[PDB]
């Protein structure tokens, strides 16, 4: 309206933007049955010390 | 603005470049000063609106955005942008 620079009183369009900066995130992963890696130890039963 | 008439009464065709400025036009009864406060005043086009600006003598305006102080006047302007 007149109080803020407009000729007519009524609704006006307004838009506001702010830069968004992520500071801490989390991530979810998908584990495929394949590409899984098993570690196996094969030890000789000798009794050595 | 273009000054014409509507049934003997003065009529103002107001263009976009007049938004915010006092509208003055001479009349037998002295100089008339209409005040246009229409927020939606835009470019003159097909979408016009036309209505009356009442005479207001020492009275505060209420529920209106157009008024003159010497002789009631009709006003017309477009809303396009």
């Amino acid at each position: 309206g007149w109080g803020n620079g407009c000729g007519l009183f009524g609704k006006g369009g307004i838009v506001t933007c702010a830069m968004f900066r992520c500071k801490k995130n989390m991530e979810g992963k998908v584990v495929q049955p394949e590409n899984l890696e098993y570690t196996i130890v094969i030890t000789p039963h000798s009794g050595e010390e | 603005f273009h000054l014409t008439t509507r049934n003997g009464e003065p009529h103002m065709i107001v263009s976009r470049q007049e938004k915010g400025k006092s509208l003055l036009f001479k009349t037998e009864d002295g100089v008339n000063m209409c005040t246009l406060m229409a927020m939606d005043l835009g470019e003159l086009c097909e979408d016009t609106i036309t209505y009356k600006c009442p005479l207001l003598r020492q009275n505060e305006p209420e529920d209106i955005d157009c008024w003159c102080n010497s002789t009631s006047t009709w006003v017309t302007y477009g809303t396009c942008t």
